RNA sequence: GCCUUUUUAUU
DNA sequence: GTATTCGCCGTGAATAAAAAGGGTA
DNA sequence: TACGGAAAAATAACACGGCGAATAC
């Protein structure tokens, strides 16, 4: 998007933000994973950051979503 | 550099160590360069090539 | 000069220079430090392996971008294997663990 | 892989790499392009030249992978397998390695305890050694008939290999271990401590000494040295195999001794020319006079693999073109061309074509791109709608040289680089052609949007000021709006809001600058007041965000003024309203600059009428000075300083007369009296704003340019009398080029030095990564701003801005672990306290890095520094960035403050003066608030008019001294007696005056006798070349004089960072005690201090031309200089302390940084000296494992000390060594990082003989080996990698 | 500069242990004497060169 | 299909 | 044994274009 | 079809620190 200052206040560290957004982008590319955000015509780079703008995607709650996919 | 006798000097802090240096350069059109350089020990030394 | 894919050099597996040689842009040692200053670890690992070094990777990347998947795989850089044979051509032993 | 181990190549290890043996010197056949049998390019030895095709042409169709034929024996495989397989040669004679021979120190020379000169005489067959002693060829004929049956001698590397086979590793190390424990040597101990370090590292890496001498030599793969339709390496390989084949031809026919010693020498020189060039008897040259590239020439230097092919790898999906302005696009956007981005995103087009189903293949998708139809561009704008694209300048001497953008498709093959980041690139639009790059994968695209985007790159990493500064045009459009004019259109009218001023100006009935009253709504909640605001400043209120105040807008808004306007928006409003605000500044500052019409012309500025009278007065003033020199009133040196005095005063008189003709010149009748207001000249609008012209640049423009410098450094006597408006003269323009072409030759040559300084600064600081959140150490340095100048330039507001304190200072005022924010730093400013103990970089004790809280703030983000950021690379890039910006008496206390003297044992005088007795005195101008602003280091012998502890008024002389003569001051009063002071032998008198003779030119009758002066208790001694005006029998006071003793920028950054000794080093005192005179008949004065509790037999070495600062009658102290001049960086660490050297290097680098005007924070230099203090010399072994004389890293002795503190044995202390940016980058761990810097022929030999298996730590290593960087999000990958291991 | 005084036929020209000015250069030119008295220690510091 | 020197030119 | 000078050796920015030359009879 | 390397070249000859080696005292 325009700026990333709203997504960095939810996680803190900037390099932890790239790790959680890359794993969110891998699920949106190969294994489906339709996002909870309203889908627009932008690419998956902005969708990986728009989910952290309100705080529905974090580095702690993405690992429990990977284990939820492994149980199914 | 023109062929002939060239009197050079490097004052200040370039190879001085607290003393002035005077090197005389005789350079030909072709051949071997002939140099007469000083030292901080105050002894004229000749340098060829 | 713009180059996506083209002919590579024969000494090391790297792109070429000049518009007549399809225009592979040289990064340089000064721009590696400006890339690692921000902390772009995934970008600097791409900039010198997937672009030039990973011969087994840049063909797997070229089959991945045309598939629609932007996934980078870790590989052994052949540009360091160029450097590995240069030290091994001397009387100096060097190996990987 | 996790580690790389380097050792010596075994004869079995070389044959293990090679799959075949080469016997032919010719590379390929001359008739056809097919290799012969056992050749350098043969398919049986290395592999086939075609993909799955044999050399004969029988095995094809890819139906086999590991078949071996029987006709030609060619193992058919892939083409890339030929790049890995190597070959070897079996030499008839052993060959010594040239890298281990010509290195400093020699690896072969230290094993055979011989120097470089005799170890090469036996190798090139001029001498013989036994299997030790060195005997020549004429001593070999007598040795066979006298001691021929007892000992046998050989020559060449065969005798070297037989001697290394004879000696043992454990037997030679035991003889050297007992020699170091009992020796009274210093220089001889240095030669022995590097030899036992060579022996102790062989048994740890299990490397035999005979493996250094090469019996078998390996060759490169043929794809590593490929033939082309003749190379610079394969012709050099023909020099070696021709010598290898001729030695095999000499053994079978029983060649004599004369011809085999000459053939083995040329065989040894062929390997010496193959593995290296430039370190031999003569470097081999090619047929076209160029030096031939060896295996070392293609591994070191700029043309090596480490710089051209491992750090300078060329990049696909990446283009290069010139840059443009592009004002219509946003800050996160730029402009990519249509046919250029189509060629950069060529697989990205193929991915979207197969996704939708237009072309579900790779062959017809190439036809759709090359046809350039209408459906290709609609696919293209979906890919480049939000794709980050790295814009990259080809010189990046700064961090901001690589910024990401979200481009749009435009016409024209040039990139539209944003003007707000144009000052961040430090590169104007002067036709510069620069690169561009894209990230392919999604984990690399998020690195560009979260870290490399231009939106979150507002603040510079160097200083707290933002790097997004409006430079020329947008600030000019802002400056024409924010102005006040009388008698304007629509003067004195009301406005409903700030948005109505856009209606007021676009209709054209009112001017852009008119004194009106607009209603504004200010936030932090909304307040409203009717203040005096012009029409142009009311346009700004719709541009600024809500929470931005008005008090930063009400000024003239120059470039120096709006640098804080962009900084205050980042501070209290946040980054999310900063991008819209900065874009709307660029939208308003560009569109209103078109409506401004600010231009340059001959009618804009005007030559003042006072200029023609000043030049006529200055030309009349030099007429009487020249006539005084003809009569003989002044000398040559006094006249030369007087002409520059009366011209620079005339240059300052014409500077103010030209300034008032641009400030208050043009007036307009405002329906009444003619009032004095600010002139609306466009030259002054570009001068007061500080946009592109300074106060001195317009001085050179409208007025005379002043004094110009000579090429050697002196000043022209007669400067330029005219100016550029009416034109210069021929000689006036010629002496103008004496500083302009000199400054441009300064610019074009210091970029080769600052570019080398950029490589020297990063390569030593690339290992330093932040790794911990909190450690728990309270150690740190004391912070003090610049006080030695007259006016304070950099106060404590910008010094400790964003640095976590170590110890809590007092007025409990501040906590320890709390980071100093912008509010906490202002709380320290209002208290006006100094000596703040902060956490420094050199005070942190962690492994391969420092802590996050021990560093401070990043100054590029609003929060604290993130864990896992390259903390030594962001600072070293902001050190070379001002490298191309800078070039390559009595006291008078002007301000008001109370004086204060520290460590001064002041006594009473005869007149009541505050007389000093110590050498190192520092004045403290303590104010009434509690801080200081002025400081002066007066010499020893300055008479102070007032004592210490009272207030000194401003403009009053407090002290006075003589710099040419150094006096001596006693402590107490009493009678004086000339003890051991006789005349005729060592004292002569010249006429009424006494003088002591110098120690060099004196006779041999008074060399032993030294003068003295005791009180009648303290004894005072005087040195030579002194004048004693005092006679015997006169009562003197304490402060009376007894002996009169008469007498660029970028190199300063280069000499201090390398930790070198200057031409005039300052000697320091080791132990505080009594210093004597010295010893004569030596040629150089020696210093010795024998205190009660000090070290007796310590001696120094001082040259005769240097002088002694401290006297031999007074007590010396640890930290007092002995020689006047610049302090050496090596002696301030070993003697004054560890926290003292990190204050000296920072404050002297920042001293020459203020001369250019750049603002670099002090912590950025502090991370470099931490990489200069990471090498230490341990003073005692004790319970440790390594030797005392060995020099290892500080990170190795710190983890080993914490292991001892948990155990019962005590830890061994260490002494740090200040290895510079060249020294510490080589003699360190991570040999991959050290081989890329320099000395690849040396530091690879230092790592092969010592093991040095690096643990994949460092940034230069991970770049060369090509994996994830441990200073980004790969630090989290490295954090999980330590959890896996 | 010498520590001894140079005399010539009972006339003192150079003072012992004092740097002379440029007045003694022009004064000595009118009364050139080709023989003076010199101590034995001044010549020992020189070289013989023959 | 290249590589290395040299020259010009750019920042 | 202790310096001391010096021979040789590390380094001398970055990036685009053209030219010959790629062993000698 | 052979040797690739030597002595002459009627060679090209820089500057600012640095490390180890061969002397004076
Ligand atoms: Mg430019
Ligand atoms: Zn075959
Ligand atoms: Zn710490």
């Amino acid at each position: 998007r325009v700026t990333v200052q709203d997504a960095v206040e939810k996680i803190g560290n900037r390099f932890d933000l790239v790790l959680v957004a890359a794993r969110r982008a891998r699920q949106m590319q190969v294994g489906g994973k339709d996002p909870l955000v309203p889908e627009e015509n932008d690419k998956t780079t902005v969708i990986a950051l728009r989910e952290i703008e309100e705080g529905l995607i974090n580095n702690q709650i993405l690992d429990v979503r990977e284990r939820q996919e492994q149980q199914e | 550099r023109s062929p002939g006798v060239f009197f050079d000097s490097d004052k200040g802090k370039t190879h001085s160590s607290g003393k002035v240096l005077y090197n005389a350069r005789i350079i030909p059109y072709r051949g071997s360069w002939l140099d007469f350089e000083f030292d901080p020990k105050d002894n004229l030394f000749v340098r060829i090539d | 000069h713009a180059r996506s894919t083209g002919s590579y050099s024969l000494v090391t597996q790297q792109p070429l220079g000049g518009k007549a040689q399809f225009g592979g842009q040289r990064f340089g040692e000064m721009e590696v430090w400006a890339l690692e200053a921000y902390g772009a670890a995934y970008t600097l690992q791409e900039m010198l392996t997937v672009k030039s070094d990973d011969v087994n990777g840049r063909t797997k990347m070229y089959k991945n971008i045309v598939d629609g998947n932007h996934q980078m795989e870790p590989g052994m850089p052949e540009s360091f294997n160029v450097l590995l044979k240069e030290i091994r051509s001397l009387g100096i032993n060097i190996e990987l663990e | 892989f996790d580690a790389i181990k380097i050792a010596l190549a075994s004869p079995d290890m070389i044959r293990s790499w090679s799959f075949g043996e080469v016997k032919k010197p010719e590379t390929i056949n001359y008739r056809t392009f097919k290799p012969e049998r056992d050749g350098l390019f043969c398919a049986r030895i290395f592999g086939p030249v075609k993909d799955y095709e044999c050399l004969c042409g029988k095995y094809k169709r890819l139906k086999h992978r590991g078949v071996i034929c029987e006709k030609c024996g060619v193992e058919v495989t892939q083409t890339k397998v030929r790049r890995e397989r190597m070959g070897h040669i079996e030499l008839a004679s052993p060959t010594a390695h040239i890298w281990f021979l010509k290195s400093l120190p020699s690896r072969i020379g230290l094993l055979l305890d011989m120097p470089l000169r005799d170890i090469e005489r036996v190798l090139y067959f001029e001498s013989y050694v036994v299997i030790q002693q060195i005997l020549t060829e004429e001593q070999y004929l007598d040795a066979l008939e006298e001691f021929g049956d007892e000992f046998d001698a050989k020559m060449g590397a065969e005798a070297i290999q037989a001697l290394l086979k004879s000696m043992d590793l454990e037997q030679e190390c035991e003889q050297l271990r007992e020699e170091l424990n009992e020796t009274n040597s210093e220089t001889k101990r240095k030669k022995l401590t590097k030899r036992i370090k060579l022996l102790e590292a062989f048994v740890q890496s299990g490397n035999k000494p005979e493996w250094m001498i090469l019996t078998v030599l390996p060759v490169l793969p043929p794809d590593l040295r490929p033939l082309v339709p003749t190379s610079d390496l394969n012709d050099l390989y023909r020099r070696v195999i021709n010598r290898n084949n001729r030695l095999k031809r000499l053994l079978d026919l029983a060649a004599p001794d004369i011809i085999v010693r000459n053939e083995k020498r040329m065989l040894q020189e062929a390997v010496d020319a193959l593995l290296d060039n430039g370190r031999r008897g003569r470097a081999i040259t090619g047929s076209n006079k160029r030096p031939l590239k060896s295996l070392a020439d293609m591994i070191k230097g700029k043309q090596g693999r480490f710089r051209q092919n491992l750090l300078g790898k060329r990049v696909d999906y990446s283009g290069r073109s010139v840059i443009t302005v592009g004002p219509y696009l946003r800050l996160h956007q730029c402009g990519l061309p249509k046919k250029m981005a189509l060629e950069l995103f060529k697989p990205f087009i193929y991915g979207k074509l197969e996704l939708r189903g237009l072309a579900t293949t790779i062959k017809a998708a190439k036809k759709m791109v090359e046809r350039e139809e209408a459906v290709v561009w609609d696919i293209l704008d979906e890919v480049i709608r939000e794709h980050p694209v790295l814009l990259n300048r080809a010189p990046t001497l700064h961090r901001l040289g690589i910024q990401a953008f979200e481009p749009v498709l435009i016409e024209g093959k040039a990139i539209q680089l944003h003007p707000l980041v144009c000052a961040a690139y430090n590169a104007d639009f002067d036709g510069d052609q620069m690169a561009v790059h894209v990230p392919l994968t999604l984990e690399a695209q998020l690195e560009a949007r979260a870290l490399m985007m231009s939106t979150n790159n507002i603040l510079s990493p160097a200083n707290g000021e933002p790097i997004i500064v409006p430079s020329q045009d947008v600030v000019l459009g802002l400056y024409y709006m924010t102005r006040d004019c009388v008698n304007a259109k629509g003067e004195g009218m009301v406005l409903t809001g700030p948005k109505e001023a856009e209606r007021l100006y676009r209709s054209g009935l009112a001017s852009l600058h008119a004194r009106v009253k607009v209603r504004i709504t200010e936030y932090e909640v909304a307040k409203t007041s009717l203040k005096d605001t012009t029409v142009g400043r009311a346009i700004l209120w719709m541009i600024v965000p809500k929470g931005l105040p008005y008090s930063i807008v009400n000024q003239a808004l120059g470039k120096k003024a709006i640098s804080k306007m962009l900084n205050t928006c980042y501070r209290i409003l946040g980054l999310k309203p900063t991008v819209i605000f900065a874009d709307q500044i660029m939208y308003t500052g560009f569109a209103y600059a078109a409506r401004s019409g600010a231009s340059v012309g001959i009618d804009d500025m005007v030559i003042p009428e006072k200029k023609h009278e000043i030049i006529s007065e200055a030309e009349a003033e030099v007429a009487e000075i020249q006539e005084q020199f003809q009569s003989g009133l002044v000398t040559a040196g006094e006249r030369y300083n007087k002409v520059i005095d009366i011209w620079a005063a005339a240059n300052d008189r014409v500077s103010k007369a030209m300034m008032d003709n641009l400030q208050t010149e043009t007036v307009i009748n405002r329906d009444g009296q003619e009032e004095k207001q600010v002139s609306f000249n466009s030259i002054y609008m570009m001068a007061d704003s500080g946009a592109r012209g300074s106060a001195a640049q317009i001085r050179q423009l409208a007025g005379m340019r002043g004094l110009m410098a000579k090429p050697d450094g002196s000043i022209i006597e007669t400067p330029i009398t005219a100016n550029f408006r009416e034109g210069l003269n021929v000689l006036q323009y010629f002496i103008s080029t004496h500083g302009a072409r000199k400054g441009l030759a300064d610019t074009a040559l210091k970029t080769a030095n600052s570019g080398y300084l950029t490589r020297r600064l990063v390569d030593v600081a690339q290992d330093l990564v932040v790794t911990e959140d909190d450690c728990g150490t309270h150690e740190g340095i004391m912070m003090t701003p610049v006080i030695e100048g007259g006016d304070v330039k950099e106060p404590l507001r910008d010094r400790v801005l964003g640095r976590v304190t170590a110890e809590d200072v007092l007025k409990i005022l501040v906590p320890r672990n709390t980071l100093l924010h912008e509010q906490w730093c202002d709380l320290l400013e209002e208290n006006s306290v100094d000596a703040v103990k902060v956490r420094s970089v050199v005070s942190c004790d962690t492994d391969f890095g420092v802590c996050a809280h021990c560093y401070g703030r990043d100054l590029a983000r609003g929060h604290i520094i993130n864990k896992g950021e390259a903390i030594g690379v962001i600072a070293a890039q902001s050190i070379g960035e001002p490298g191309t910006q800078l070039t390559m008496s009595s006291i008078q206390v002007k301000n008001k403050g109370s004086i204060k003297l520290s460590n001064v044992k002041s006594v009473v005088n005869s007149s009541g003066k505050l007389v000093i007795t110590s050498r190192n005195t520092e004045l403290k101008l303590i104010d009434e608030f509690g801080r200081t602003k002025e400081s002066y280091k007066v010499p020893y012998g300055a008479v102070l008019a007032k004592g210490d502890g009272e207030q000194v008024a401003g403009g009053e002389t407090v002290a006075n001294w003589d710099p040419h003569t150094m006096p001596v001051i006693t402590e107490v009063s009493g009678f004086v007696r000339f003890t051991d002071m006789i005349d005729g032998q060592t004292i002569t008198r010249q006429t009424s005056s006494l003088v002591v003779l110098d120690s060099a030119e004196r006779t041999a009758g008074g060399k032993d006798l030294r003068p003295a002066l005791k009180i009648v208790p303290a004894q005072y001694f005087l040195p030579g070349k002194a004048i004693v005006q005092l006679e015997d029998g006169v009562q003197i006071s304490s402060g009376d004089t007894l002996a009169r003793i008469p007498q660029g920028g970028l190199p300063r950054v280069a000499d201090l960072f390398e930790a070198r000794r200057p031409k005039e080093p300052a000697i320091l005192a080791e132990i505080s005690g009594i210093v004597s005179f010295g010893k004569e008949t030596k040629g150089k004065r020696r210093l010795v201090i024998t205190p009660v509790d000090g070290s007796d037999p310590y001696e120094e070495m001082i040259p005769k031309w240097r002088q002694l600062n401290v006297f031999e009658g007074e007590r010396v102290e640890r930290g007092d200089v002995i020689s006047d001049g610049p302090e050496a960086p090596h002696d301030i660490l070993r003697l004054r302390g560890v926290h003292a050297v990190t204050r000296y290097i920072v404050n002297e680098v920042q001293d020459v940084y203020r001369l250019q005007g750049v603002k670099i924070n002090d912590k950025h230099i502090e991370v470099i000296v931490r990489q200069m203090l990471r090498k230490a010399t341990i003073v005692n072994a004790g319970s440790s494992d390594f030797l005392e004389g060995e020099q290892v890293e500080y990170s190795r002795v710190k983890i080993a000390n914490r292991e001892l503190e948990a155990n019962g044995k005590v830890g061994a202390t260490y002494s740090r060594d200040l290895l510079g940016i060249t020294k510490a980058s080589l003699a360190t761990e991570s040999f991959i990082s050290a081989a890329s810097f320099q000395e690849t022929t040396r530091v690879l030999t230092e790592a092969a003989v010592a093991g040095k298996r690096d643990e994949l730590r460092g940034l230069k290593e991970n770049v060369i080996v090509g994996r994830l960087i441990p200073a980004g999000t790969g630090y989290a990958y490295h954090q999980d990698r330590m959890r896996r291991r | 500069t010498a520590s001894f005084d140079i005399e010539a036929n009972g006339k003192v020209y150079v003072e012992k242990g004092r740097r002379i000015t440029a007045r003694h250069i022009r004064q000595l030119e009118k009364d050139d004497v080709k023989l003076i008295e010199v101590p034995v220690e001044y010549i020992a510091g020189k070289v013989v060169a023959k």
